[PDB]
C-alpha cells in the first residue's frame, strides 16, 4: 500500500500546488500614458494557463486520479474559464490599444468618422472602467469573481 | 561487466583487441576463467532472443551484443542507429505509465518536470542530436528523500517518485562531438 | 636625456630599454654616468647638475605587525619612487596617465600610493566595466561636482574649492569596442582632454571643466581582453612600462615584510633574511621553469609572495611559540599550496618537491630534514583550533566520522578517501576559509569535483546554490536570480556557495557581468528602479538590525557591497584545457590571478585500487585454493606480498582501467 | 558539596551497548538513570553500583532524544522514524506512542506545566500532543531549516530555539512568538541552555547588571554556534558580551551545576572540560574517551557526572 499511499501524497500535493497558484497568481499592471493599467505578462500570464491545462490534462489519465477527481474536475474548470478570460483579455487590450493610439493623435477623425468616433469613445469609457475595476482587484480570482466579467 | 560498461562505443576489432588483452592480462595474473568464452550466449537467454528477432532488431555479432548491452543497462544510453526503432520499442513496452515529452523550446521547465515526476510518467526525447538539458539529474538518478517525497535539484519547483522509467536516446550523425 | 629616455623606452621592456640606453651614450654628447655595469635609468636628474642614482633615495621602513600582509600604502622602493615621481611630472600637466604592464606589477597599487600622498588631488576611483558607458562619467560628475554659471560659459567644478578632482580608470582598455572600431567612453575622454569640455544632453549648451583631471591604467593589448587603443585617444597620454618588481625589489620588500612579520615570535628574528633569500630563489627559479607555453595558467607574480606571507602570518598568529623546524613546515606548507598545487603534470609535481627540498638544504642548515617537514604536509583547524598540522591517519578517521555524519545529513552517497582527495579537501577548506579567495577547481570530468566543495561549504555552515539556465534567458531574469542572491548573501548575512558548471557558460551575455563580480564584487547597472528602491529599503533595515545608521544612499550601497564582498564565496568546475569553443578560449590571466587553481587530475593507480577494494568488499569472491603466481603482473606498487584473491581482482581492475 | 565539580578519572565503565549515545536523563524518584541509543534502545544503569537493570526497546529508527519528568512519574522519547515513545518507569514498558512529525525528529520533550510537549524535525515545524487523547491540538513554524534544540526556561513563558541557518530566535512560549534575533553567529547552532536555578544572582553580580532588583532582564544563555565560539544575548536586542571559546570542534551541549556556579559544556572535541566562567579561563580538562563525546549530563543531587561517546562505551566520572 506504499505506492498508492505515495500516489494518493502526490495527487495532494498536485491539487494544494494548483491551489497556491490560484490564489498567488495575480495580474500585473503597468502605466499606459497616466489614462489606464495595461495588464504585464500576457506572454507569461497565457503559458502559465497553457502550462496548467495541460498538466491537469495529462494528470487526469493515472490509475491513483480516482481519490480526488471532484477536485479535479473543478480545477480544470476553473482554469479553463480563466484561460478562456484570458485569451479574451488579452485580444481587448491589444485592440483597445490600437484604438486608442488611432484615435488619440488624430483630431478630424471624429469629424471624419462621427458614429465610428462615439463607438470608439464608448468602448474607451468601458475599457477605463474595467481597467479601474481591474486595479481595484488585482487578484485574479477577484478578477474572475466579477459577474459578466 | 567490464564489456558491458566499457566497450560501448569502439568499433568491433578495437573492442576485440581490447578483450584479448584483458583475457590474456588476467591469464597471466592467474585467475580461473573460461577460455572458449561465448559472451552473447552467455549474458542471454533463446527466448529472448526469437522475441528480439521476432520484434523490429537486425541479427549478427555485433546487433546481437549491442542488444544484450541495450537490456542490462544501469546509466540511460545513447543508441547510434541509422535506423532508430528504440522509440518504436518504448512505446511498445512502456506505453502503460503515460509517457512524456520535453525538449528545448518548451515553454515549460520546472512546470512541467514537476507535473511529470508528479502525477507519474516515464519520457523520451526526439531529435536527441540536440541534447536535453532536463534529462541531467533524472540521469544522475540521485536520491534526497523528505521522508516521503523525493526531490532531486533541478527548477524550484518539487517533484516525486516514478518507478517506471526508461530513457533511449539516438543519434543519425555518425561523427559528432559531445560534451565531455 | 633624462626625459628623452622615459619617452622613447618609458614603455618599452627592461632589454629593449637598455639597447635604447646604449644607443643614446653612442650617439650623445652629455656626459653620462661612468658606472658600467647599471643602466642610465636606474640614475636620476637631481636639483643640482650632477648624476644621482635612486637608491640613495628609497627608505626602509619599518611597518607595524597589524598591518604585514595588506599594505595599503605600498613599501618604498626604487620602482615605487621612480614611477611616483614620473607620475607627479605628468600630473602637474594635467595631462592623463596611463600605466600599462603584465598583472601582478603593482602598477594600481603605486598609483593609488603616489596620487594619495598629495593633499591636492581628490580621488574617485572608478572601474570601467565591458558594458560602460559615458553615463556613469555623467553621474560621476553630478555627485562629485555642480553645474554653475559664468557669463563666459557653463563651468563644472568640484564641490570642494581648491581641490583638483582626479577621476581614476581602474581599466582604461576593458570597454568593448563597437562594431565600427571605436569605444564611445574612450572617445568622450578623448573629447574632454582636446577640447576642455563637453555638450550637455539636456541644454546642448557647451561647458568648461576647471579643475577636473583623469588617470588611467591597464593591461598590455596583447591580453585576451584588452584592445588596442586609438591613436587620436593615446596622443595625449604617455605610457609607462611596470614590469615584475625583479630579484633586488623582491627581496627588498619581502625582507621588510618578514621583519614585520617574524616579530611575534622573538627567538626567531636572525632569520628573515635567510627566508627572504630562500623564498625570492625559488620563486624565480620556478618562474624560470615554467612559462605560458604549456599552459595558460602559469602566471607568477609577486601577488603570490604576498598571499605567501598572508598564510605565514595567518599560521604564526595565534601560536606563542614555534621552532625553526616549524616555521620551515609551514613555509613548505605554504610553498606547496600557493606552487604545485596548480601544476599539471607528476613530473612537474616531483620536480617542484624537489626544488622545496633543495631550496630547504640549501639555505636552511643545520636542521633536521626530517624533524624539520614530513612528506605529507597537512594543516587543519579541525580536529585542534591551533593550527598545527595534522598526520594523515586521525585526518582520515576524523573525516571519516564527518563523512558519516554527513551521509544522513545532505546526500545519502558512499564516498571512499585517501591521500589526494583528503589533501583537495583541505585545499578547498583553506581556500573558502580565507576570505575573498575564489576557488577555481579544473580536473578530468567526476573525480570529485562539486562534492567535496559540497561537502567543505556543508561543513563550514556555507549555503550551497547551483545555477541553471534555460532558452529565452533574459537578463532582466538573470539579474532577478542575482538579486535573490545577493540579498542572501549582503542582506540576510547568509554565506552563499557560487557553485556553477561550464555547460552554464554557454551564452556569454552574462560571463562579463560575474567577471566583474569577481573583480570587485558589486556589477554596475543591475537593479534600478521601484525594485531598487525595495533593496535599498531592505539593506537599511538590515543595517538597523546589525547596529548601524546609515540612511544614505551611495554609503549604504557601499556597505552592502562590503558585506557581499566580505561573505561571497566562488567555486568554478570546468575541464582542462581543450576548450576553445566558448567566447574566452583562453581565460583572462586576471581572472586565474584572481582565482586560485586546484589541479584534481585523474584518479592514481592507488585510488583506484582503494575505490575498487572498498566497493568490491561486499561480495564474497575468496578463494582459499588460490595459488600464487611466480611472476604476478602489477601495477599497483604497495600491493599486498603475497596478494591476495581480492587483491589480484582490484588490482586487474585497475588494469582494466589504465 | 556546592563545590563537588566533576574529577577524573570514571568509576565505572559500561560497554553493553552497540551504538552511540544520543541523550542522557535520571529520575527524580529514584536513583535510576535513562539513556538513548542510535539502534532504537534505551539503556538504564546504576550509579551507587554500576550494575545493568533492563533495556526499554521498542522504536523503528535511531532515538535521538530523551526527557525526565519533574514528578519522577514520566518520561518522554524521540526518534527519526517520526514517532515518540512514552513509557513508564516503574514497569519498564512503553505505555503510547504518538505519531505526527513528517521529518527526522531532532529532539522532543515535555514542557515543565506538563500541559503540551513540543517537537522539532527536519521539517522545521513544533507539533504538540495531548496525554489523555493523543492528539495534535497547537502547532508551530517559522524556521528556515532543522530545529537542533529547543527549552524552556524556568518561567515557562519563554522558549529559546536554534536552527541551522543562522539563527536563533527566542519566542514566548504561552502566546507571543518573535520576541528577538540572535542572528550574530556566524556558523550552524548544534545547542542552547535555557536558565539555571541559582542564575539570576550570579547574573547581576558577576555579570554587567544591575544590582538588587535587576528586574530578570531576559535570558542570559551562552553557546548557540559551531565555529569554536559562543555568543550570549543579554536582554532586548541581544547585545553580545560573554564568548566562551576554547572548543576544539563543533559545540554539542551546556548545562550547569547544581548550584548554578559552575559551567560545564560538551562538544565533539573528544574531551570533556569545565571551565570557570568567573576566572575566564579553563578550570579543568579530562579526556572523556578514545572517540568523540556526543553528550552528557551530570547529576544534581548526587555528587557525580556523565559522559558519552560514539565508541559504544560510557563512562561516569566521581564529583567531590
Ligand atoms: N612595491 C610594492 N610594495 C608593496 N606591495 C607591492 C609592491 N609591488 C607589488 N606589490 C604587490 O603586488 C600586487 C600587485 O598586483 P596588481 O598590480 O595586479 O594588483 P592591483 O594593484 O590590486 O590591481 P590590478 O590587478 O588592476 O593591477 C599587489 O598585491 C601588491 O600589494
Ligand atoms: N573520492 C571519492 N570516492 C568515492 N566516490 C567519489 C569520490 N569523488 C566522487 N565520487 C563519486 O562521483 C559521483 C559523481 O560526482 P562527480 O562526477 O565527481 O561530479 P562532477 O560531474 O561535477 O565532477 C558521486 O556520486 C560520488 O559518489
Amino acid at each position: 500500500v506504499l505506492l498508492v499511499a505515495q500516489g494518493e501524497m502526490a495527487l495532494e500535493e498536485f491539487l494544494k500546488q494548483i491551489r497556491e497558484v490560484w490564489n498567488t497568481y495575480e495580474l500585473d499592471l503597468v502605466n499606459y500614458q497616466n489614462k489606464c493599467r495595461l495588464i504585464r505578462g500576457w506572454d507569461d500570464l497565457f503559458n502559465k494557463v497553457k502550462e496548467h491545462i495541460n498538466s491537469v490534462s495529462a494528470m487526469k489519465l493515472s490509475p491513483y486520479y480516482k481519490v480526488f477527481e471532484e477536485d479535479a474536475l473543478s480545477w480544470e474548470d476553473k482554469l479553463n474559464r480563466i484561460m478562456a478570460l484570458f485569451d479574451v483579455w488579452i485580444d481587448v487590450q491589444r485592440r483597445w490599444v490600437y484604438l486608442e493610439g488611432i484615435f488619440t493623435g488624430s483630431a478630424d477623425i471624429k469629424h471624419l468618422l462621427p458614429v465610428e468616433t462615439q463607438r470608439f469613445q464608448s468602448i474607451s469609457t468601458e475599457f477605463l472602467a474595467l481597467m479601474k475595476k481591474v486595479s481595484k482587484s488585482p487578484l485574479v480570482m477577484d478578477v474572475l469573481n466579477i459577474q459578466g466579467v | 561487466a567490464a564489456f558491458i560498461a566499457y566497450a560501448g562505443y569502439f568499433d568491433q576489432q578495437m573492442r576485440q583487441n581490447l578483450f584479448t588483452t584483458w583475457s590474456h592480462h588476467l591469464q597471466q595474473a592467474n585467475i580461473q576463467f573460461r577460455t572458449d568464452i561465448a559472451r552473447t550466449e552467455y549474458l542471454s537467454n533463446a527466448d529472448e532472443r526469437l522475441r528480439w528477432q521476432a520484434s523490429s532488431l537486425p541479427a549478427d555479432d555485433l546487433c546481437t551484443e549491442n542488444a544484450i548491452m541495450l537490456k542490462r543497462f544501469n546509466r540511460y544510453p545513447l543508441i547510434i542507429d541509422p535506423s532508430g526503432q528504440a522509440t518504436e520499442f518504448i512505446m511498445n513496452e512502456y506505453k502503460d505509465r503515460k509517457i512524456t515529452r520535453t525538449s528545448f523550446l518548451d515553454d515549460a521547465f520546472r512546470k512541467n518536470l514537476e507535473s511529470a515526476l508528479r502525477f507519474g510518467n516515464p519520457l523520451l526525447v526526439q531529435d536527441v542530436e540536440s541534447y536535453d538539458p532536463v534529462l541531467n539529474p533524472v540521469l544522475n538518478r540521485e536520491v534526497r528523500r523528505t521522508g516521503g517525497r523525493v526531490l532531486i535539484t533541478l527548477g524550484d519547483q518539487d517533484i516525486d517518485l516514478s518507478p517506471s522509467f526508461v530513457i533511449f536516446l539516438s543519434t543519425r550523425d555518425p561523427t559528432v562531438e559531445f560534451p565531455p | 636625456v633624462y626625459a628623452i629616455l622615459w619617452s622613447l623606452s618609458g614603455d618599452s621592456r627592461l632589454k629593449m630599454r637598455a639597447e635604447l640606453g646604449e644607443y643614446i651614450r653612442r650617439i650623445t654628447t652629455v656626459p653620462l654616468p661612468t658606472a658600467p655595469n647599471i643602466p642610465i635609468i636606474d640614475y636620476e636628474v637631481s636639483i643640482s647638475g650632477e648624476w644621482s642614482p635612486w637608491q640613495a633615495k628609497v627608505p626602509q621602513i619599518e611597518v607595524e605587525t597589524h598591518k604585514v600582509a595588506a599594505p595599503d600604502v605600498v613599501v618604498p622602493t626604487l620602482d615605487t619612487v621612480r614611477h611616483e615621481a614620473l607620475l607627479y611630472t605628468w600630473l602637474a600637466e594635467h595631462k592623463p596617465l596611463v600605466l600599462c604592464g603584465p598583472p601582478g606589477s603593482g602598477k594600481t597599487m603605486t598609483l593609488f600610493s603616489a596620487l594619495r600622498a598629495l593633499p591636492d588631488m581628490e580621488v574617485v576611483g572608478l572601474n570601467f566595466s565591458s558594458a560602460t558607458t559615458p553615463e556613469l562619467l555623467l553621474k560621476t560628475f553630478d555627485h562629485y561636482c555642480e553645474y554653475r554659471r559664468t557669463p563666459n560659459g557653463v563651468v563644472l567644478a568640484p564641490v570642494q574649492l581648491g581641490k583638483w578632482l582626479v577621476l581614476f580608470c581602474d581599466e582604461i582598455n576593458l570597454p568593448d569596442m563597437d562594431k565600427y572600431g571605436t569605444q564611445r567612453v574612450i572617445s568622450f575622454i578623448r573629447q574632454m582632454v582636446e577640447h576642455g569640455g563637453f555638450y550637455r544632453t539636456s541644454d546642448q549648451t557647451w561647458v568648461k571643466l576647471e579643475r577636473i583631471q583623469f588617470v588611467g591604467a591597464c593591461n598590455p593589448p596583447t591580453d585576451p581582453g584588452r584592445k588596442p587603443l586609438s591613436h587620436r585617444f593615446l596622443r595625449h597620454v604617455p605610457v609607462v612600462y611596470v614590469d615584475y618588481p625583479g630579484p633586488a625589489s623582491l627581496t627588498q620588500i619581502y625582507g621588510t615584510f618578514n621583519r614585520a612579520m617574524l616579530r611575534l615570535i622573538p627567538s626567531l628574528r636572525t632569520y628573515a633574511e635567510p627566508l627572504t633569500a630562500a623564498m625570492v630563489e625559488f620563486y624565480t627559479m620556478s618562474q624560470e621553469r615554467f612559462t605560458q607555453d604549456t599552459q595558460p595558467h602559469y602566471i607568477y607574480s609577486p601577488r603570490e609572495m604576498t598571499r605567501w606571507v598572508r598564510g605565514i602570518f595567518e599560521a604564526l598568529r595565534p601560536l606563542e611559540t614555534l621552532p625553526v623546524e616549524g616555521l620551515i613546515r609551514i613555509w613548505a606548507h605554504e610553498a606547496l599550496r600557493l606552487f604545485q598545487d596548480r601544476l599539471v603534470e607528476d613530473e612537474e609535481r616531483r620536480w617542484t618537491d624537489e626544488n622545496i627540498d633543495t631550496v630547504a638544504l640549501k639555505h636552511f642548515p643545520n636542521i633536521d630534514r626530517e624533524k624539520a617537514m614530513s612528506r605529507p604536509i597537512l594543516y587543519s583547524n579541525w580536529l585542534s583550533k591551533d593550527y598545527i598540522p595534522v598526520d594523515q591517519e586521525e585526518l582520515r578517521d576524523y573525516v571519516k566520522a564527518r563523512l558519516k555524519v554527513f551521509y544522513e545529513e545532505e546526500l545519502d552517497v558512499p564516498l571512499v578517501l585517501f591521500n589526494e582527495v583528503l589533501d583537495h579537501v583541505l585545499r578547498i577548506d583553506r581556500i573558502f576559509r580565507q576570505p575573498q579567495g575564489h576557488l577555481l577547481l579544473i580536473g578530468v570530468s567526476g573525480a570529485g569535483k562539486t562534492t567535496l566543495s559540497r561537502f567543505v561549504a556543508w561543513m563550514n555552515g556555507l549555503s550551497v546554490y547551483q545555477i541553471k539556465v534555460h532558452r529565452k534567458y533574459t537578463g532582466e531574469d538573470f539579474d532577478e536570480d542575482l538579486r535573490t542572491v545577493l540579498r542572501r548573501s549582503g542582506c540576510k548575512n547568509e554565506k552563499i556557495a557560487f557553485i556553477m558548471d561550464e555547460s552554464n557558460v554557454l551564452d556569454s551575455g552574462f560571463l562579463e557581468r560575474m567577471n566583474t563580480l569577481l573583480a570587485n564584487g558589486e556589477v554596475p547597472g543591475l537593479f534600478e528602479g521601484d525594485e531598487y528602491a525595495t533593496l535599498m529599503t531592505q539593506c537599511k533595515e538590515g543595517a538597523q538590525k546589525e547596529g548601524l545608521m546609515l540612511d544614505s544612499h551611495e554609503e549604504l550601497y557601499k556597505w552592502f557591497t562590503s558585506q557581499v564582498i566580505r561573505n561571497l564565496h566562488v567555486v568554478f568546475t570546468m575541464n582542462p584545457s581543450s576548450e576553445g569553443l566558448k567566447d574566452r578560449a583562453a581565460t583572462s590571466p586576471a581572472l586565474f590571478n584572481r582565482c586560485v587553481l586546484n589541479w584534481f587530475g585523474d584518479w592514481s593507480t592507488e585510488a583506484l585500487y582503494q575505490v575498487g577494494k572498498e566497493f568490491t568488499s561486499k561480495m564474497d569472491l575468496e578463494k582459499p585454493n588460490y595459488i600464487v603466481p611466480d611472476y604476478m603482473p602489477v601495477v599497483y606498487d604497495k600491493l599486498p606480498q603475497p596478494p591476495s584473491h581480492r587483491e589480484a581482482i582490484v588490482n586487474s581492475c585497475v588494469f582494466v582501467h589504465q | 558539596p556546592k563545590e563537588w565539580i566533576p574529577r577524573p578519572p570514571e568509576k565505572y565503565a559500561l560497554s553493553g551497548h552497540r551504538s552511540p549515545v544520543t541523550r542522557v536523563i535520571f529520575h527524580p524518584v529514584f536513583s535510576v538513570m535513562v539513556s538513548a541509543s542510535e539502534d532504537a534502545t534505551i539503556k538504564v544503569w546504576d550509579y551507587e553500583t554500576g550494575d545493568f537493570e533492563r533495556t526499554l526497546k521498542g522504536h523503528t529508527d535511531s532515538v535521538q532524544d530523551i526527557s525526565f519528568d519533574h514528578s519522577g512519574k514520566l518520561l518522554a522519547s524521540c526518534s527519526a522514524d517520526m514517532t515518540i515513545k512514552l513509557w513508564d518507569f516503574q514497569g519498564f514498558e512503553c505505555i503510547r506512542t504518538m505519531h505526527g512529525h513528517d521529518h527526522n525528529v531532532s529532539s522532543v520533550a515535555i514542557m515543565p506545566n506538563g500541559d503540551h510537549i513540543v517537537s522539532a524535525s527536519r521539517d522545521k515545524t513544533i507539533k504538540m500532543w495531548e496525554v489523555q487523547t493523543g492528539y495534535c491540538v497547537k502547532t508551530f513554524t517559522g524556521h528556515r531549516e532543522w530545529v537542533r534544540m529547543v527549552r524552556p526556561n524556568q518561567d515557562g513563558t519563554l522558549i529559546a530555539s536554534c536552527s541551522n541557518d543562522q539563527t536563533v530566535r527566542v519566542w514566548v512560549v504561552a502566546t507571543k512568538e518573535c520576541k528577538a534575533e540572535l542572528r550574530e553567529h556566524e556558523h550552524v547552532v548544534e545547542c542552547i541552555s535555557w536558565a539555571p536555578e541559582s542564575s539570576y544572582s550570579s547574573i547581576s553580580e558577576a555579570t554587567g547588571s544591575e544590582t538588587k532588583k535587576s528586574g530578570k532582564p531576559g535570558p542570559f544563555l551562552l553557546s548557540g554556534s559551531r565555529d569554536k565560539t559562543i555568543k550570549m544575548w543579554d536582554v532586548s536586542t541581544g547585545m553580545c558580551l560573554m564568548t566562551l571559546v576554547g572548543h576544539d570542534n563543533w559545540v554539542r551541549g551546556v548545562l550547569f551545576h547544581s548550584g548554578g556556579k559552575f559551567i560545564l559544556s560538551c562538544a565533539d572535541d573528544k574531551t570533556l572540560r569545565v571551565w570557570d566562567y568567573k576566572n575566564k579561563r579553563c578550570m579543568k580538562t579530562l579526556n572523556a574517551h578514545e572517540h568523540f563525546v556526543t553528550s552528557l549530563d551530570f547529576h544534581k543531587t548526587a555528587p557525580y557526572v556523565v559522559t558519552g561517546s560514539v565508541d559504544q562505551t560510557v563512562k561516569v566520572w566521581e564529583c567531590r
